[PDB]
RNA sequence: GAAAUUGUUGAAAGGGAAGGGCAUUUGAUCAGA
RNA sequence: AGAACUGGCGAUGCGGGAUGAACCGAACGUAGAGUUAAGGUGCCGGAAUACACGCUCAUCAGACACCACAAAAGGUGUUAG
RNA sequence: GCCCUGAAAAUGGAUGGCGCUCAAGCGUGUUACCUAUACUCUACCGUCAGGGUUGAUAUGAUGCCCUGACGAGUAGGCAGGCGUGGAGGUCAGUGACGAAGCCUAGACCGUAAGGUCGGGUCGAACGGCCUCUAGUGCAGAUCUUGGUGGUAGUAGCAAAUA
RNA sequence: UUUGCUCCACACAAUAUAGAUGGAUACGAAUAAGGCGUCCUUGUGGCGUCGCUGAACCAUAGCAGGCUAGCAACGGUGCACUUGGCGGAAAGGCCUUGGGUGCUUGCUGGCGAAUUGCAAUGUCAUUUUGCGUGGGGAUAAAUCAUUUGUAUACGACUUAGA
């Protein structure tokens, strides 16, 4: 829904006397700020368990940065999301440098391909391809060769005017 | 509803309008293409 | 706009001065007047008020 | 020299307006060479004067100025609002104006 | 900047130029547009002929001298979309149009006078490669312009007289470069270059 | 020479004239409110002519106030303008249409003689 | 001796109505200190 | 065509939906300044030919709810699974 | 998913138009920006409410003043005002040195109904204020009477031999 | 033609301005390619260089730009003349020759400016028209009426008439 943040997310499923110190239930949420990330926190606690937010309480909250934000790496990102005609798994491949950023790229992407919105996924796992041979995906594994160089033919430079006195170029 | 009995439109509507021509002199509007091997001579000739 | 709680521009309904002519009634109401707002004599007050009052609401005692 | 000029030079474009509906007491100008708010904020506050010329001669001159000033940019791309002491007539929407460098903070 | 800003409409996009003129004429700017005829339209060849067809088809059915006239000239096709983006039946759209002058080909006037590109309507800056488009005096011959092969012609003509003009002024370039790479290592060269000349 | 006054305020200066009194020579311009149903101009519809309400009242404080600053005071004689001695700087004496072109002479000359200002002095003047 | 309606003179405007609202240019005209 | 609850129109202008009684926003004394709503920012038209990731080429492309329509069934078109 | 086939209607026409194709299209995300009679602040008008002030020169205590809030509106209700014919009182009001009436892209006051003034015309009466009274206010009613237009110098004024 | 018409120059008057305020500053083509320079074996050639916007280039100092004295160099630039050429798409412009004349801020001096009072476009442009003063130039038609019938409701058309 915007630009993602991962939070760690612990609730409790409130305890009583017949059940003090309950499981302490966790999830990775990435949400734009802590109100989404709790509330998505919720939703899929729902899913799960039998409990609700008035039931429960939020343990904790912790934004979980990128431990290495400035190293290129390979995400496989499984998610589930529901079409127009039902529901179906999907995975896919996403080169960045940190899990937001990949989430971020996989929200676009599902918007862009599958027009799957915000509502319409569940992320089930993000988890770097700590070994290349095993990316699976062809637009991934493309970008992984030694030495790959490639140029940028037909470059457009935006003239910060309405006329020009050139013709310009689009070299490169 | 339709004509119910098919005619042919009563005149022609490329000699449109049936105006007084602008003079008693027909412009001519087109001439033969002209074939440059041929001698100089008239296109046209005037007469009564 | 406002969601008015309340009728805006409601008059009191209550007489604020009597609706007779007579100028020694309205003499009246001006001494009890001044009494009412500088004596704190709620027999003042209430004189006032009485002395602003329709006939059938001043029926003979 | 050739050149005298003192003043910046701009374009009465139009009127404060929505779709529809104009507001004559503000005109919108676009000052030449100024492509952001950010340098337009440059121009805010000075006086602007459009300049125009009548057949009658008054008061010793047959040219007539509307004085006004900028009063805060307009848009993302340099426009300005300004309000002159008489709105400007509408007539010249794409007319010449002069934006001065006074009053000066330089 | 100028008094009258000439674009060389080759490859330009007609909708966006268009736009571009439209806002300048009413933002007072005086636009002559030469070499109508190179203009491009995104879309093959046949989509915009069909489009065309479609604008030919249109007429007042009582009295086809009173409908949509359908002018043929890629210059006033351009005209056409032009009048289409300005408030053309004001005053003030009349003046704006009034400031504008549309042509085929680069006729006398214009023909030494610095014509200039709007790189925001230039085909090569905005379509993306492989995409296909369509030139304005080809579909205008299709649609019935008649000086096509006459504007060619004439268009030949100016093009050798401005090759010559340009051999001539290269030469003088290269004089007056030549001038000014002596005299670079000077006092007064030296002190320019301190200021940044 | 009339008393102080803050600048005076007319908030809106163009008469009101009755809708249609352009379009109909039997419809007066003298102001009637529209209470057609339908009427475009009773519903306010944009680009319609403004009515009459009392958002326009004027200041109280120059309301009645001529450009002067004085209230304009009727006179029919020299009586009437004596009202006025004590009140020069608020009040200016208007000489009654149906007065004599002698007994405006008086009047003028009385006027001047007290500083009591005159709003139309040149009225039935020496042709 | 009103208006409808009309003549003349004067002023002004006028590309398939005219009239109107807000604002200002221009012309004419005018009160106030 | 007929009921239920609410909100409206009628009785209501205003900004938006080109246009429109009812939709969206917001309800109205006369003004000034600022900020916004809904809606928009190529040009008409005030406002980024903004920034970013993709998808689409239609010899009937598509282009914002109410709303001014399209279905079953199909396509080594292309994309992702 | 998008695109295409499926996909046929009658005047010529509608993403509003132009036009737009790494969009000015579709899905999504981030900012900046535009502007309503809405929101915020201020001024002014009015309404309502709560108060202050008969201690004097002080004539508007229904007054003067302070404070806060509010203002959409058919049918309809009520209030405060404007105007007309006539009546009691008053201004010892206006007036043949010109009353009333009428005309006047001239001026002023009132939010308005309206009021006032100047100029022209005119000729015998008329007005302000406090009250009284009503045959008291017109755009309509295929309204009534009278007058006048555009149509329009138009239709037409051509049977009965000339 | 009750001294008409037109063209040039000048003065005086009006008349407005869709909007000057240093300069519209000219290859063509391509853009998954080009520009420029240079070289040769003249090519779809070799080498070098540039772009990454005109943020450029040119111009630009002087009572809105006065009056003078020099130095240096034979440059720049305005002007009226003058030589030859090219340009028809709307040419109405581009180039070029020679002499004259003015300025030159390329460099170095001398004098002036004030009081528009602390700002007020503080008037410097071009568009038509009229009139006057000189000078050059030209010395008709059309319509009505009559007539024709290749025409025709009327206009219109087509004809004829010193
Ligand atoms: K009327
Ligand atoms: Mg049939
Ligand atoms: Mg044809
Ligand atoms: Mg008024
Ligand atoms: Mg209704
Ligand atoms: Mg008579
Ligand atoms: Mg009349
Ligand atoms: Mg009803
Ligand atoms: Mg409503
Ligand atoms: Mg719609
Ligand atoms: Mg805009
Ligand atoms: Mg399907
Ligand atoms: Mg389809
Ligand atoms: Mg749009
Ligand atoms: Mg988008
Ligand atoms: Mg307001
Ligand atoms: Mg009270
Ligand atoms: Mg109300
Ligand atoms: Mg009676
Ligand atoms: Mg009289
Ligand atoms: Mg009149
Ligand atoms: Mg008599
Ligand atoms: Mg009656
Ligand atoms: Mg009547
Ligand atoms: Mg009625
Ligand atoms: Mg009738
Ligand atoms: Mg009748
Ligand atoms: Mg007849
Ligand atoms: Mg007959
Ligand atoms: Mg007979």
């Amino acid at each position: 829904m915007a630009h993602f943040k991962e939070y760690q997310v612990i609730g409790r499923r409130l305890p009583t006397e017949s059940v003090p110190e309950p499981k302490l239930f966790r999830m990775r949420i990435f949400a734009s700020n802590e109100v989404i990330a709790k509330s998505r926190y919720w939703y899929f606690l729902q899913k799960l368990h039998k409990v609700k937010k008035a039931s429960g309480e939020i343990v904790s909250i912790n934004q979980i940065n990128e431990a290495h934000p400035t190293k290129v790496k390979n995400f496989g990102v499984w998610v589930r999301y529901d079409s127009r005609s039902g529901t179906h798994n999907m995975y896919k491949e996403i080169r960045d440098v940190s899990r937001v950023a990949a989430v971020e790229t996989l929200y676009q992407d599902m918007a862009a391909r599958h027009r799957a919105r915000f509502r319409s996924i569940h992320i089930l796992k993000v988890a770097e391809i700590e070994k290349t041979a095993d990316v699976k995906r062809q637009y991934v594994k493309q970008f992984l060769t030694k030495d790959l160089k490639f140029p940028l033919p037909h470059r457009v430079q935006k003239s910060t005017k309405t006329f020009s006195y050139k013709r310009p170029s689009t070299f490169y | 509803s339709h004509r119910k009995y098919e005619a042919p439109r009563h005149g022609h509507l490329g000699f449109l309008p049936r105006k007084r021509a602008a003079s008693i002199r027909a412009r001519v509007k087109a001439f033969p293409k002209d074939d440059r091997s041929k001698p100089v001579a008239l296109t046209s000739f005037l007469g009564y | 706009g406002i969601d008015h709680t309340s009728k805006q521009h409601k008059r009191s309904g209550h007489r604020t001065a009597p609706k007779s002519d007579n100028v020694y009634l309205k003499l009246l109401v001006k001494l009890y007047t001044f009494l009412a707002r500088r004596t704190d004599a709620p027999f003042n007050k209430v004189v006032l008020k009485a002395l602003f009052l329709s006939k059938i609401n001043r029926p003979p005692v | 020299a050739e050149s005298h000029r003192l003043y910046v030079k701009g374009k009465h474009l139009s009127y404060q307006r929505s779709k529809r509906v104009n507001n004559p007491n503000v005109s919108l100008i676009k000052i030449e060479g100024v492509a952001t708010p950010q340098d337009a904020q440059f121009y805010l506050g000075k006086r602007i004067a459009y300049v125009y010329r009548a057949s009658k001669e008054v008061r010793g001159s047959k040219i007539r100025v509307m004085w006004g000033k900028v009063t805060r940019t307009h848009g993302n791309s340099g426009v300005v609002r300004a309000t002159f002491r008489n709105n400007l007539p509408a007539k010249t929407f794409g007319a010449s104006v002069r934006i001065f460098l006074y009053p000066s903070n330089i | 900047v100028e008094p009258v800003v000439v674009i060389d409409g080759k490859g330009h996009l007609v909708g966006r130029l268009a736009s571009v003129v439209a806002k300048q004429l009413l933002n007072g700017q005086k636009i002559v547009v030469v070499r109508a005829e190179e203009l491009n339209i995104s879309g093959e060849f046949f989509r915009n002929k069909l489009k065309y067809h479609d604008f030919l088809r249109k007429a007042t059915a009582f009295n086809k001298t009173r409908g949509p006239f359908h002018f043929r000239a890629p210059s006033r096709i351009f005209y056409k979309a032009l009048r289409g983006m300005v408030s053309h039946k004001t005053a003030r759209g009349k003046a704006a149009l009034e400031r504008l002058k549309v042509f085929e080909g680069i006729p006398p006037p214009y023909d030494k006078k610095k014509r200039v590109v709007v790189p925001q309507a230039l085909r090569v800056l905005r379509l993306k490669p492989g995409r296909k488009y369509t030139t304005l005096g080809k579909l205008s011959t299709s649609v019935g312009w008649k000086y096509e092969d006459v504007v060619a012609k004439l268009e030949a003509k100016r093009k050798v007289s401005s090759a010559e003009y340009y051999a001539k002024k290269r030469a003088f370039t290269k004089k007056v470069a030549s001038a000014n790479a002596t005299a670079a290592e000077s006092d007064v060269a030296k002190q320019l270059a301190a200021l940044g000349y | 020479a009339s008393l102080p006054h803050p600048k005076i305020v007319k908030k809106h200066t163009k008469k009101f004239k009755r809708h249609h009194s352009d379009r109909y020579h039997r419809v007066a311009e003298n102001w009637r409110k529209q209470k057609g149903i339908d009427s475009v101009v009773r519903r306010r519809f944009r680009g319609n002519i403004s009515q009459p309400k009392i958002g326009y009242g004027s200041n109280k404080k120059t309301k009645f106030l001529s450009p002067s600053g004085h209230k304009t005071f009727l006179v029919a004689n020299v009586k009437d303008l004596e009202t006025l001695t004590m009140h020069t700087k608020t009040y200016a004496a208007e000489i009654a249409h149906n007065i004599s072109a002698k007994n405006r002479v008086v009047i003028l000359a009385r006027a001047k003689a007290l500083g009591i200002k005159v709003t139309n002095p040149k009225g039935r003047l020496a042709l």
